């Protein structure tokens, strides 16, 4: 069962898929991906020029069958434009501003189902994966933010059961999912009923040429799909809004454990400050803490400097650097929080 | 927050002595006047050795302030923003309840570091209405996370909730 | 060639700038609400000083007719000029058109010469007034702020087409942000009756708005520019960058000031010749704490130290060196106690930095050049 | 194409001769409105479009057909409207110009349930504001007190108001 | 193969893209607002910039546009956080003492501060068949192009704001297929009193980058990329098995990495 149907992702920041009802410089859009601008898309995908599309690509490219499903529906957003403005403009010339407004669709999703020949798909895929050409949605200014060649083809009959395929992929947990997907399908005759039904409505995006642009039109047809019945919503990947890491912290740990005893025997078993006999070591330097514990920013202390220093450290700031001695800074403070503790602290606690 | 309710608890098992030590160390620092570094840390160090949680100690410093400075009932359910909006809808809609309540959104502009006297004096609008009860409890759990969004929301929409009826 | 010049000043408790509601003006810079003084402000109090006052050879005015009656003497030529000023595309709302215009106050001489005599006619002499607003630039404040001005088309004369009216701004001013958090206050206060009553209430009530804060404030001057604006005057040019840099420094917004007279100096400023502006406004991004061991000023400094660091490191092209001047009174301030490296040269007094500044510019010396 | 003071844009021209056409022998109870549309301005042809819309009667009353022909203005006296004390030499909220036309061309999907009046209605279409107003006034008043988020709360009321 | 360059840039409270009311250009992302700079504004900023020009079958019709096709594409600027415009109430001024103290213009202008994400890509075969045959100019003006958009920024009303800022992160990798990291930023930046505004739009640039390497782009192709912050100012994912393949310090150094792995040129 060789796959006979390739599926298209369509998704980005900015998305401008143009109507034909522009004509003027109000560049409008369609609420869906056209079929000549899927087209235009995949012919710029294999490396097949304006000239070069007219005579046999596009010909045998528009007996596939496609559908759309939608996935976001996305909002129209407009963009004030002007052209030649401090330049001139073609026609002889003119010193003037070419006012105009474009239309885009913004956060929106289309999943696309082409049904064809499986060589077509195959090939079609082939090319896909590595573009010839820059591949845009729409207008230039709209590259993708997921990629085309994302999911794989497989056999299917009919098109419903293809957009059933793909599961439904979620943005960040909190985010709900609309609950009727609509899809917009091209019309099959089925050579019995030669006759529409009068709900079918004209597009007018086939295409011929892209130099001198043609189209024609076809009837499109519009159904729509339950979720969770008909596509399973698939879960996010792991992922998570970026936080600075806060470390973590674990003594008990025999790592740790060790390292102090290395730095007892390195500095000989006595303080930095008072040269009393040492007690613990203090943490200083304290990124890297838990597996990545070097035994070189640690310094061994006494009982009664290792209390001065963290009282020094819990008032005033604290970040992750810490207070070291062995500077001659911080000295006399020292000296005087040696002294308090000295003539303050009571060992009935 | 296991670990609050214990810090909590201990907060009001505190004799008048100590309580006093801490009276005296309002607006200060944490590297002075010895007897109060030591009974914070006694205070404080235990809760993480056995709770794998423990508030911040910043946090800690401040709400030990301020109990001493405001002694109030611990009790579930009266937390600060439903209080504040009680104590403003009895109030003059007009001159005084755009001050006192400039005063209060006041507060949710800062970090911990600089709460202390614009809480003072919520705290001392409280006290001229005889309260007897503070959430403790919750008030040190939402100065914990005070930096993420929805806690701010949560805030602002208890209090306007509490105002509205 | 570019000249710009970065700022660190620290405020007493003050309301410089306010905006409608009387609210000191803020901003939000890198998700965190800051003070803001708005630029305008700065340019007309730097305008509008006494040091610059030797330079100030225009006037942005509303009412030119008055002006054309007060150096015209006794002759009564008032509404004539009015009349003559309409004809022109300004329109008149009692006494005042509804346009501010821009204009060297040398030339209000010829306007009181063209209005007053009866030789010409009416509308040819409209077309006269344009050719002299069109060429009222020659000043040293039209030369650095910039002039634009489109009059009207609804009540031209049809034979009063004007020339180019338009000067490219030489100088750019930003918006003075504060390198830390706001914190706004609120005064309230009272104003008291001097006549004993019954009661014991007052006159008035009501409540105040100011805040304290460290401005990062950003300035850059086009050289070329300039001297293009006062049509190869170098000399002239150079003044007005020595007076400019003296106003800048010894001057500050009139605004609430004799209830709070913040008359504060700055404590570093930063001198730099480049070909491309660059802003040290990224500097804080993350906003300046307070630590014991420091004050805001000396934090606010060495930040600003660091990202001039990281930017000369990651910047650097030897086709165009940087030279820079730092200047701190009598050495207070250094360019943060770490690298000792990024200013050229250190110096104590204003008087010898604006001296350096215009060595560097053409080589000139500054009493030569302040007449 | 430019949003004038006078003129806010929307899109979608359709509301208004609905009117006139609707008043005259236009009416055939049951059918589809064509509605070609071509906009120009002295010699300069600025766009067309066109738009069916399905009827099947129900003659109505004028109030609300007079109401619905002039939502042109009723859209701009929205937009037009400022926070401040400033005459109307003013721009207002340029933030609600931008998602006017989505939520004018989502209200348009039902043009012939707005114009007989039989399941739409204009205080029907207010919520279509609503959602969209909701993400706005988040980037206008972005502080968490208590004041921005009675701002806020005060700005999703803005819906359109008829008048003519 | 394509180049793309991706760009974090934090802009200072300015006005730099306009619209018909004056109001700074924004967009929908994340179900939320964000500012925006229209992609226009920064081609055109870049291709008429004097530094350019004075630097470098023109090299600007080559790369940019006039069938010529350009190879360049420039995408709209995204914002990674939700838009915050404010207004700014101005005053006129009169120097001329009159009856009452009249101001002579009232108003409100906007502006906006922003951090901004930049997308670039160029078609290297395009380039190269735009100049028949010819690679050595293609290199000069692909890194002609990479110093002026990396030291560039548009000119709207700058001579009131003077937002002369420089970008804090570049990321030019090389790959086939294209596909834009604007999917980071869907839940916005909410700044942290730990991190600043850039940091955190890095570190999540940096986290989707591991999450999609760790995805689609299998052992089919390695791809290979190049990370440069200012003196090492901000780093892309520390360790994390080398997510960058190279972390870079100055301008000129990446400039140099990126031509010689193109075509080895110098
Ligand atoms: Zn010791």
């Amino acid at each position: 069962a060789p796959p006979n149907t390739l599926f298209l992702r369509l998704e980005g920041a900015l998305q401008s898929w143009g109507s034909n009802e522009a004509k003027f410089a109000l560049r409008r859009t369609a609420d869906a991906p056209t079929k000549s601008g899927v087209l235009g898309l995949l012919c710029a995908a294999m490396g097949i020029g304006r000239a070069e599309a007219a005579d046999s690509w596009l010909p045998k490219l528009a007996n596939l069958r496609m559908g759309v499903r939608i996935d976001r529906p996305g909002i129209r957003w407009w963009d004030f434009h002007t052209v030649g403005a401090g330049q001139r403009m073609r026609m002889k010339t003119r010193a003037e501003t070419l006012l105009s407004r474009r239309e885009y669709l913004a956060d929106a999703s289309f999943l696309v189902a082409l049904q064809g020949e499986p060589e077509l798909v195959a090939k079609l895929s082939a090319a896909l994966a590595k573009p010839v050409w820059a591949i845009y949605l729409g207008r230039k200014s709209c590259p993708p933010s997921r990629p085309v060649c994302e999911h794989p083809p497989g056999f299917y009959n009919t098109l419903e059961e293809a957009l059933s395929a793909v599961p439904l992929q979620k943005r960040w947990h909190n985010e709900p999912l609309p609950q009727i997907l609509p899809c917009v399908m091209d019309w099959i005759p089925g050579y019995d009923g030669e006759h529409a039904p009068d709900d079918a409505e004209i597009h007018y995006d086939l295409p011929v040429s892209f130099q001198p642009p043609r189209h024609l039109p076809r009837f499109v047809i519009r159904r729509e799909l339950v979720v969770g019945e008909d596509v399973q919503v698939s879960r996010e990947t792991g992922t998570s809004v970026w936080r600075p890491k806060g470390t973590r912290a674990d003594y008990n740990n025999s790592e740790y454990k060790k390292v102090r005893a290395e730095r007892l025997v390195m500095d000989h078993a006595a303080c930095m400050v008072c040269k009393a006999p040492a007690t613990t070591v203090q943490h200083v330097n304290y990124r890297r803490a838990g597996g990545k514990e070097i035994p070189e920013d640690l310094r061994a202390l006494c009982r009664l400097c290792h209390d001065a220093c963290t009282m020094l450290e819990y008032g005033s700031g604290m970040t992750t650097n810490r207070i070291d001695p062995c500077d001659p800074i911080w000295r006399e403070r020292i000296l005087a929080k040696r002294k308090e503790i000295v003539e303050f602290r009571s060992r009935g606690q | 927050n296991r670990g609050t309710v214990d810090f909590i608890a201990s907060l009001e098992n505190l004799k008048e002595g100590d309580l006093g030590i801490l009276r005296k160390l309002r607006g200060a620092r944490l590297d002075e006047k010895l007897p109060g570094f030591d009974l914070f840390s006694a205070l404080w160090w235990p809760l993480r050795q056995k709770n794998q949680r423990a508030p911040k100690r910043e946090v800690a410093w401040l709400i030990a302030k301020l109990f001493a400075e405001f002694r109030f009932e611990q009790r579930e359910g009266a937390t600060l923003p439903i209080l504040m909006g009680g104590i403003c809808r009895k109030l003059e809609p007009k001159k005084e309840l755009p001050r006192v309540l400039a005063r209060f959104d006041q507060l949710a502009s800062l970090d911990i570091m600089q709460m202390e006297e614009p809480l003072s004096v919520i705290m001392g609008i409280l006290r001229k209405h005889q309260q007897v009860c503070l959430d403790w409890v919750g008030l040190t759990d939402v100065l914990s996370f005070w930096e993420q969004e929805p806690v701010k929301r949560e805030w602002s929409d208890s209090f306007i909730k509490a105002y509205k009826i | 060639m570019l000249i710009e010049i970065h700022m660190i000043q620290n405020h007493s408790p003050a309301n410089l700038n306010r905006d409608d509601l009387g609210a000191p003006k803020t901003c939000y810079f890198g998700g965190v609400l800051r003070s803001r003084i708005s630029s305008q402000c700065i340019k007309r109090s730097i305008r509008t000083s006494n040091d610059f006052k030797a330079l100030l050879g225009g006037v942005r005015t509303r009412r030119l007719a008055d002006l054309i009656q007060q150096e015209a003497g006794e002759t009564e030529c008032w509404k004539k000029a009015q009349e003559i000023l309409n004809k022109c595309g300004f329109k008149n709302k009692d006494d005042n058109t509804k346009m501010l215009v821009f204009m060297s106050k040398d030339k209000i001489k010829d306007l009181a010469r063209i209005v007053l005599d009866n030789s010409l006619g009416l509308t040819e002499a409209a077309q006269q007034v344009a050719n002299v607003i069109a060429q009222a630039t020659l000043a040293p404040d039209i030369a650095l702020c910039g002039r634009m001005l489109e009059p009207n088309d609804k009540d031209k004369d049809k034979k009063v087409k004007w020339s180019n009216t338009t000067v490219e701004a030489a100088l750019q001013v930003a918006h003075a942000i504060s390198t830390h958090i706001a914190r706004p206050e609120i005064d309230y206060f009272v104003a008291a009756d001097d006549v004993p009553g019954e009661d014991a209430g007052a006159g008035h009530i009501g409540e105040s708005m100011f805040a304290s804060a460290c401005f990062y404030k950003y300035f850059s001057i086009d050289w070329e520019q300039l001297v293009k604006n006062l049509k190869g005057d170098t000399n002239l040019a150079a003044h007005t960058v020595g007076a400019f840099l003296l106003a800048a420094a010894k001057t500050n917004p009139s605004g609430k000031q004799n209830s709070f007279a913040a008359h504060n100096y700055p404590d570093g400023i930063l001198v730099e010749f480049k070909n491309s502006p660059i802003s040290y406004a990224n500097a804080f991004v993350r906003p300046v704490s307070v630590v014991k061991e420091s004050d805001l000023v000396e934090q606010s400094i060495g930040q600003l130290s660091n990202y001039v660091n990281d930017i000369r490191l990651g910047y650097y092209d030897e086709q165009s060196p940087v030279i820079g001047f730092w200047f701190s009174p009598n050495n207070r301030y250094p360019l943060g106690y770490k690298h000792s490296k990024l200013a050229s040269r250190n110096i104590g007094n204003l008087n010898e930095l604006v001296g350096a500044v215009l060595d560097y510019i053409g080589g000139f010396k500054w009493e030569e050049v302040q007449k | 194409l430019m949003s004038n003071d006078r003129y806010t844009f929307a899109d979608r021209d359709w509301y208004s001769p609905l009117f006139s056409y609707l008043h005259a022998e236009g009416n055939s109870r049951q059918g589809k409105l064509w509605l070609v549309g071509f906009a120009s301005d002295k010699a300069k042809s600025i766009d067309i479009w066109d738009k069916i819309i399905e009827l099947e009667g129900t003659d109505t009353n004028d109030e609300l057909l007079a109401q619905l022909a002039n939502r042109a203005t009723a859209l701009n006296a929205m937009r037009k409207k400022p926070l401040r004390g400033d005459f109307k030499k003013s721009v207002g909220t340029p933030q609600i110009a931008d998602i006017i036309p989505h939520a004018e061309n989502r209200i348009a999907i039902n043009a012939g349930k707005m114009t007989e009046n039989r399941g739409y209605s204009w205080q029907d279409a207010d919520t279509e504001y609503g959602e969209l107003l909701t993400k706005v006034a988040y980037s206008l008043e972005p502080a968490q007190t208590v004041d921005a988020r009675l701002k806020r709360g005060n700005f999703i009321s803005r819906k359109p108001w008829p008048i003519i």
